[PDB]
């Protein structure tokens, strides 16, 4: 009381996440560990800028794991570059289960939070981020005897209102009832966009590379066959389909798994591939010679 | 115009789920056209949703078919003619034994040029005369007879697709493996048929009497 | 350096192995991981294509899952133990006044051994298969030991009840991939010692025991004669009574030769 | 032309209070280009908010434009059309407004539900069941 | 040592770390800063997986003088060495808009940790070019036939970039733009099309002026600039020949497909024609009773 | 040439259907109904 | 019992120290 | 320290020992100038009691002397 | 030989040219190229029927004061050739450039 | 529009935690229901909304939400054991033209 009294939104910048997937991914199956290097403005705005990795363990990630030395010695790098800023918390890695704090980080959070306690765990999966989409949850704990003190509406005010949740019954119990959820965005400059942008130099020069004949050959045989396939499918789909209650008809004629939809799709994929083909040989042909 | 932009871009979203790496269950029988129920060999029953615009005409008879690692869902399909069992042994490998080596054994000869051949160089001679063709082949007797001396004998004649299994490829290793090698013999043959399936030994897979206790 | 190597060590992950089932497309990949479940994996541009072909050993990753690298076969833990005992070794002779019947065993192993070409001339399959039967104590095993010492061919072995299992399809995997190493290595001789254990006849009205010794008992007829055709891989049975047996162990040309030994 | 979210934001809104209750085309037309084109959620919610306050001199025309954008299903797209209607619509009713409004009513997600039982009570503001059982 | 560099792969993680350091040290108006280059070697491909920043303080009155810390960089490779350990001295990064003369003598200075040939990674921070921002070199000795004896000289390496698939999912998290390099849809690639010709326009026309320069302007004249034109007017395609005649057959095949295709979507769209018509029929027997 | 004069009356069938098709449909959507 | 840990084999057959 | 698994060995199948400058593995793979790119030092195959095997580069401490084709 | 070929930007001699330079019958042309093909000097093949020496390969040498302005002539050429063409696929194409 | 956020939608509705085939053994009338799952055991575990104990019966498979597994609805399927051992026997019916004589 007195302040916004909420958990910080953690912006993780372009350079973090990538050093924290990077910094998984080589560690799985066994689990990783490491601190995020960060700056605290507002009372809820945490930028986290940077990150290193605490060495690894037998035991994987225990408060046993944290060395002082390794922390310390590091920071002492980066103190003679001016990069340090101050420890904002840490991340740590569950592949083997889903977003949500093991029984032993959260004793582990306890310790964090008590030197800081605008402390973060960020729950990083690099099992679940061979997908198109990165797995990743920020949980920040409320004491018990916070909860006692109920609390908890303090930290959801001045929200829009959005959370996240992972799976049912055991996940989301310590979820909500024992830490606290924020969403995390991703911050960029336009001097980074532009450089993850960027590819080869000639990537913008790849429409001159044209293709072997042989290829776009099998390109123009293949298509052919294939249409007059699902031509005859068309064919007995609109033989009947035309009595009562269309989803019926679709059914019985087949009128699911439509013909008629993917007929069109193969032309004009392929229609559209031999208009740029043609193109660049009419190119190639007149422009160097 | 920006739609159709979002379009390309909402597909090529889900090419992503469509692709490696991929664990490959068995689809048992459908609930709906975007439900289905699949058993993983996992060990694990799955009812998972189907993918939309993908072909059903093969999926909803049981088939192979990839479902996702983690979220266990059915985001793309397998063609039959791989993940065999065992490939095909009669054009990858040749029968070892030709109607050389058979001289005698010719009362069984007038019984399997009936049984084998016929419905491989024509099914439809049975069906237009109006008789129903005959089903599978059992040959008993001791083994030294030259019972597969004839199998081979007549598959380096009549020169047709041949599978070569046995129980022991059939055989459970872990839980849910067997029954999924039986279903497979069976689909790759349909696939290129006609096709002659041989099992060289049933002994052990069938025994007229059983505990069932254990 | 020796603590040094142990750091590079722990700081590697482990990979996890399938095999080549089926070709699906050109990048992708049917495998049957050693996990059991098949899978669909990558691969890098370590691998070609045409150094994958089906049943070949290949590494995968465990949080990747990409052919990184192609590996030799598996071979089982236990067979080394059976290419590492042929103790009690004795010269040619491992018997006096029964040379006879020593002369008579090589005709049906040593000749084709190194001269195939006699039984070229011939025109007979090139022998394989003995039978050894006979009272006990009378050098049939030392004489085993004795074909393995002289010629020094590879030898396995296989204790009668050291390849049966608890876990079934377990047992059946052993003998299957005992032959295979057979193909590999040259001229090789398998020694059944004091068979009588899945010599077991039909039986199955008794216990559950019974249908085990068949399961494995239909994978040895499969091998010894089918497209599975031998010629350099020999069959030496040691039994010490052979009408306990099944009479299709008792079949010629898996067993061509029947020698007893007095 | 600033690409940080929150100065696009604010962008919008100074179009529609510069030109508030200006039958201007190019108003019009600045904040629809926004809506559409942008890939920031809250930056196409702030463009249709906007279109109200143009067209306050105007608002019978308005339910049409805003028919197009709840036909997205877009969160953030339909929660601002809701409330684009409600302040183009406010005082006295018209038929065109509620009609969009309903299945933003039931919408099966929250924050468009929040924004269309607000827009309607503003549309409808003080009329008699009596007068009309709609309400 | 050895020459293996033939490929450079370049993490896009190394890229925005060198950014960051630049400016948290704050090197502007003509400063420079340079880090250390971790990762593998040995392979043909170089590996960049790392980067981290040395203290390096660059003169203004000369570029010919430079603070180093030696005992620096013992310190920050045995910590990395820590989280993986198949991190060893590449190289360095040199972060300047283009190439220097000083950066010789520092890269013999490398050239001391390294079991490799040291990788000059000169890092832009300027972001120039639609293309990469990164030029690689790497210090190399020759000998050559004007005369010029034990020169030591950098040779351009191509440049390539990869990532690997945790890191490469980041930037799919992180990015959503649609790049005006794509070669998407057909809009799209019409678009790469034209930029792409456009592209080799721009390099042609320096070559004719830069030509001038070493003929009246007295630039140096060397061998592997003359020689790589060469091969331009040596392989140079030819048309009316039997090669171009094929390919106005290979062509009509493609035009052939083309129109095929044009004729069976107009089927597909005609009985949409008929059917909203059917449609309109029985809708107008409900608007009656209604 | 030839294939582009083909081409041209793929081209005109493709206008003449796509303005035609909706015309008769807005205006029945219009039109009250039930 | 090793002289100076255990080998214990777990009733999920898994064999720890 | 404690606790770990208990296994036995499948095999020691090595791969050659790193000192080359093209691969330093038993198996071709395709492509030239490899030391640390794919190629690795020697090789343990291990079988588990939780049922599977890993293809695992073996300790630099633990010698081929230590290990059999059986050892636990 | 290797002069006359690279010199030009045909790449195309008949033998009346070569004869008269070198000096020799028709039967020492035949072996002068077939010795430049055996020793690597040049590469192509011969038309003895067109009566044509048609080189497809010029080994590269140095090159001097001469020949660096027959080089530039020839990118000057291209160069503009790239240009004008790049107008008409501005024109064509107008609506499009998304 | 229709088409672009039918494949958004369909992006979320892929993702599962895994749901289940399972078959009631028996209910109790705690408003449990017992369900053996098909490969594994059996759990007593509460009911969804949509479905009550009376909608329930012994040997009907049931959908399983497989996080508590949670029961999500009635299967579309039923499973009965008559028919597993007369057609793995394998008999037909017939009528009295097909024995007369
Ligand atoms: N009629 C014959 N002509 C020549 N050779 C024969 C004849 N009959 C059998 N043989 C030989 O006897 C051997 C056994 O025949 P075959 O390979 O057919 O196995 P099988 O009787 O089914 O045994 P099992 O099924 O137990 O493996 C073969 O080597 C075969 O060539
Ligand atoms: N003829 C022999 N002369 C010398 N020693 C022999 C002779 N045969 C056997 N022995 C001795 O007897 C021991 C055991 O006999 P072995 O195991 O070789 O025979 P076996 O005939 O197969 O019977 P079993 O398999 O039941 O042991 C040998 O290790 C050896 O010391
Ligand atoms: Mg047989
Ligand atoms: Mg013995």
């Amino acid at each position: 009381t007195g302040r916004d009294d909420t958990k910080e939104t953690v912006y993780i910048s372009s350079i973090a996440l990538l050093k924290m997937l990077k910094h998984g991914r080589a560690g799985v199956p066994m689990e990783v560990m490491g601190l995020m290097l960060g700056e605290f403005v507002d009372d809820y705005t945490v930028n986290v800028v940077d990150v290193f990795a605490m060495p690894q363990s037998g035991t994987g990630v225990s408060v046993e794991a944290v060395d002082d030395v390794f922390q310390a010695k590091m920071m002492d790098m980066l103190k003679q570059t001016g990069r340090d800023q101050m420890v904002v918390g840490w991340y740590h890695s569950h592949p083997g289960f889903g977003c949500w704090l093991s029984s032993v980080d959260v004793n582990t959070q306890k310790s964090f939070e008590q030197l800081n306690s605008r402390a973060v765990a960020v729950v990083v999966d690099p099992i679940q981020s061979v997908k198109g989409k990165v797995v990743i949850d920020a949980f920040r704990l409320i004491d018990t005897g916070a909860l006692i003190n109920n609390l908890e509406p303090r930290q959801t005010t001045s929200n829009t209102g959005l959370l996240n949740k992972a799976n049912i019954q055991a996940l989301i119990h310590g979820l909500n009832r024992h830490y606290y959820s924020l969403n995390i965005d991703y911050h960029k400059t336009a001097k980074e966009t532009k450089m993850l942008m960027n590819l080869h130099k000639e990537q913008w020069q790849s429409g001159l590379k044209m293709y072997d004949y042989e290829e776009k050959e099998e390109s123009n045989l293949a298509a052919t066959k294939s249409m007059v396939k699902i031509a005859e499918q068309y064919s007995k789909r609109i033989e009947e389909e035309k009595e009562l209650t269309e989803e019926e008809l679709k059914t019985r004629y087949v009128g699911r798994q439509d013909p008629k939809k993917h007929l069109s799709e193969t032309a004009d994929e392929t229609l559209e591939n031999n208009i740029v083909s043609v193109l660049t040989a009419g190119v190639n042909s007149v422009a160097i010679k | 115009r920006h739609l159709k932009r979002e379009l390309k871009r909402a597909q090529e979203e889900v090419k992503r789920i469509q692709s490696v790496p991929l664990v490959i269950g068995q689809f048992l029988e459908p609930i709906d056209q975007n439900t289905g129920i699949v058993s993983s060999t996992t060990g694990m029953s799955y009812v998972v949703r189907i993918l939309s615009t993908l072909d059903r005409e093969l999926l909803k008879p049981s088939m192979s078919v990839a479902l996702h690692r983690h979220s266990n869902a059915l985001v793309d399909i397998l063609p039959p003619d791989s993940d065999s069992s065992i490939s095909v042994m009669g054009e990858n490998e040749k029968p070892d034994v030709t109607y050389a080596d058979v001289g005698g054994l010719d009362m069984q000869k007038q019984e399997i040029r009936e049984a084998v051949e016929l419905p491989l160089v024509q099914a439809d001679l049975y069906e237009q005369i109006g008789i129903d063709p005959p089903r599978g082949v059992l040959l008993y007797g001791p083994p030294g007879t030259g019972k597969t001396m004839l199998v081979k004998a007549v598959a380096n004649s009549t020169k047709a697709a041949f599978i070569r299994v046995n129980g022991s490829e059939f055989v459970h290793k872990y839980l849910g493996e067997g029954p999924r090698m039986v279903r497979d013999v069976f689909r790759l043959a349909r696939e290129n048929a006609p096709s002659i399936i041989f099992i060289d030994e049933v002994d052990s897979i069938a025994t007229k009497r059983f505990d069932a206790q254990t | 350096d020796k603590t040094e190597n142990d750091i590079k060590a722990l700081q590697s992950i482990g990979q996890l192995i399938g095999e080549v089932m089926k070709e699906l497309s050109e990048e992708k990949y049917i495998v049957k991981a050693s996990s059991g479940p098949r899978y669909i994996v990558g691969v890098r541009n370590s691998v070609d294509r045409s150094k994958l072909k089906k049943g070949v050993r290949v590494t995968l990753d465990i949080t990747t899952l990409t052919i990184m690298r192609i590996l030799p076969r598996e071979t089982d833990p236990l067979v080394y133990n059976m290419t590492s005992f042929e103790q009690g070794e004795i010269t040619f002779d491992g018997i006096g006044g029964l040379t006879e019947q020593i002369r008579e065993l090589r005709e049906v192993i040593e000749l084709p051994l190194k001269n195939p070409e006699i039984f070229q001339r011939v025109g007979i399959k090139p022998p394989k298969g003995v039978l050894l039967y006979g009272p006990p104590g009378t050098g049939k095993t030392l004489l085993a030991k004795a074909v393995a010492a002289t010629i020094g061919a590879n030898f396995i072995f296989s204790p009668a009840s050291g390849i049966v299992d608890k876990y079934i399809g377990e047992s059946a995997r052993i003998i299957r991939e005992m032959f295979a190493y057979a193909k590999e290595h040259e001229p090789c001789i398998i020694f059944m010692d004091e068979v009588d254990a899945i010599g077991g006849r039909r039986f199955s009205e008794g216990t559950s025991a019974d249908r085990e010794i068949q399961r494995t008992l239909m994978e040895l007829l499969t091998q010894m004669d089918g497209f599975d055709n031998l010629g350099q891989t020999k069959i030496i049975m040691a039994t010490n009574r052979p009408d306990t047996l099944d009479p299709a162990l008792l079949r010629p040309g898996r067993l061509d030769r029947k020698v007893e030994i007095p | 032309a600033s690409d940080e979210s929150l100065l696009r934001y604010g962008g919008a809104f100074t179009i529609a209070l510069a030109y508030a209750g200006t039958g201007n085309n190019s108003a019009v037309k600045r904040l629809l280009h926004v809506a559409v084109s942008d890939s920031n959620d809250d930056v196409r919610r702030a463009a249709v908010i906007a279109l109200g306050f143009v067209l306050l001199r105007d608002y019978t025309t308005v339910p049409r434009i805003v028919q197009l954008l709840s036909k997205s299903h877009n969160a953030h797209v339909r929660c601002g059309t809701a409330f684009a209607l409600g302040i183009a619509c406010a005082g006295k009713g018209l038929q065109s407004a509620i009609d969009v409004l309903d299945p933003l009513t039931k919408d099966p997600v929250d924050f468009v539900r929040q924004a269309a039982m607000i827009a309607l009570s503003m549309i409808l503001i003080q009329q008699t069941e009596k007068l009309n059982p709609q309400v | 040592m050895s020459l293996q560099h033939e490929k450079v792969t370049i993490a896009p993680l190394v890229l925005l770390s060198a950014l960051d350091h630049y400016e948290r040290t704050q090197t502007k108006e003509n400063k420079r800063c340079v880090g250390v280059i971790l990762g593998d070697a040995n392979s043909s491909t170089i590996r960049v997986t790392n980067s981290f920043a040395l203290p390096f303080e660059e003169d203004e009155k000369n570029s010919d003088v430079w603070f180093l810390d030696h005992n620096y960089i013992e310190n920050m490779n045995e910590m990395c060495k820590k989280i993986n350990a198949k991190e060893k001295l590449i190289g360095w990064y040199h972060s300047g808009p283009k190439l220097r003369a000083s950066d010789l003598k520092i890269n013999e200075l490398f050239k001391k940790y390294t079991q490799n040939n040291p990788l000059l990674l000169i890092v832009d921070v300027k972001q120039q070019g639609v293309g990469l921002p990164t030029d690689a070199y790497v210090a190399i000795e020759q000998v050559k036939d004007d005369g010029t004896s034990t020169e030591k000289t950098f040779l351009h390496l191509p440049c390539t970039i990869e990532a690997e698939e945790a890191e490469e999912i980041g930037v799919e998290h992180l990015l959503r733009d649609v790049r005006d390099q794509a070669a998407g849809g057909l809009s799209i690639r019409l678009t790469n099309q034209l930029k792409s010709l456009k592209g080799l326009q721009s390099k042609l026309k320096d070559v004719v002026e830069y030509l001038d320069k070493v003929i009246n302007k007295e630039l140096p004249i060397n061998h592997t600039i003359l020689g790589k034109l060469q091969d331009v007017f040596n392989l140079l395609p030819n048309l009316g020949t039997p090669d171009d005649d094929e390919i106005d057959v290979e062509n009509h095949d493609r035009i052939n497909i083309s129109n095929n295709l044009q004729k069976a979507l107009t089927v597909k769209t005609n009985d949409e024609l008929m059917v909203i018509y059917i449609s309109n029929l029985v809708r107008s027997i409900i608007a009656f009773d209604d | 040439q030839v294939f582009d004069e083909r081409i041209k009356f793929a081209n005109q069938l493709h206008d003449e259907y796509l303005v035609s098709m909706r015309y008769p449909e807005d205006k029945k959507t219009q039109q009250n109904e039930k | 019992i090793i002289k100076g840990k255990y080998v214990i084999n777990l009733k999920q057959i898994a064999k720890f120290v | 320290q404690l606790p770990y698994l208990v296994a036995n060995v499948v095999e020691v199948m090595d791969m050659n020992e790193i000192e080359d400058k093209e691969n330093s593995e038993s198996t071709t793979q395709g492509g030239n100038v490899n030391l640390d790119n794919t190629a690795v030092g020697k090789a343990a195959v291990v079988k588990t009691s939780s049922r599977q095997t890993v293809f695992l580069p073996m300790v630099g401490l633990v010698d081929p002397d230590k290990l059999k084709p059986n050892d636990l | 030989l290797i002069e006359t070929v690279f010199v030009k930007n045909i790449r195309m001699l008949s033998f009346e040219d070569i004869s008269k330079a070198t000096h020799l019958p028709k039967d020492n042309v035949e072996h002068l190229v077939m010795r430049a093909i055996s020793l690597g000097l040049l590469k192509g093949s011969i038309d003895q029927v067109n009566e044509l020496v048609t080189i497809s390969w010029v080994q590269p040498r140095i090159i001097s004061g001469d020949q660096i302005t027959k080089m530039k002539d020839r990118l000057v050429e291209w160069n503009d050739q790239v240009e004008k063409l790049g107008k008409k696929m501005e024109a064509r194409g107008q609506s499009i450039w998304v | 529009n229709d088409k672009v956020r039918f494949i958004k939608d369909e992006l979320r509705l892929l993702q599962e935690p895994g749901s289940y085939v399972g078959e009631v053994i028996k209910i109790v009338s705690d408003k449990k229901v017992l369900v053996k799952v098909q490969p594994e055991g059996k759990y007593i575990v509460d009911v969804a909304k949509d479905i009550n104990v009376k909608d329930l019966k012994a040997s009907q498979r049931v959908c399983l939400r497989s996080d508590s597994y949670m029961l999500h609805k009635v299967l579309e399927n039923k499973a009965d054991p008559l028919v597993s051992l007369m057609m793995v026997e394998k008999v037909p019916d017939s009528t009295y033209d097909m024995v007369g004589g």
